[PDB]
């Protein structure tokens, strides 16, 4: 889920897109 | 762990940006 992903690495925009509705 | 309470709150701040009109899911769990 997204803390694993962009809380241990930087997350860019277009990967922070995967979490919209 | 406070660091990953720290980073959700900008998380959710960078979410409603992106997502616009669409709106977010925010699942810690
Ligand atoms: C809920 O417990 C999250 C599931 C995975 C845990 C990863 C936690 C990593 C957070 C690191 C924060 C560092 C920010 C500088
Ligand atoms: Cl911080
Ligand atoms: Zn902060």
């Amino acid at each position: 889920g997204i803390v694993e992903q962009c809380c241990t690495s930087i997350c860019s925009l277009y990967q922070l897109e995967n979490y919209c509705n | 762990f406070v660091n990953q309470h720290l980073c959700g709150s900008h998380l959710v701040e960078a979410l409603y940006l992106v997502c616009g009109e669409r709106g977010f899911f925010y699942t810690p769990k």
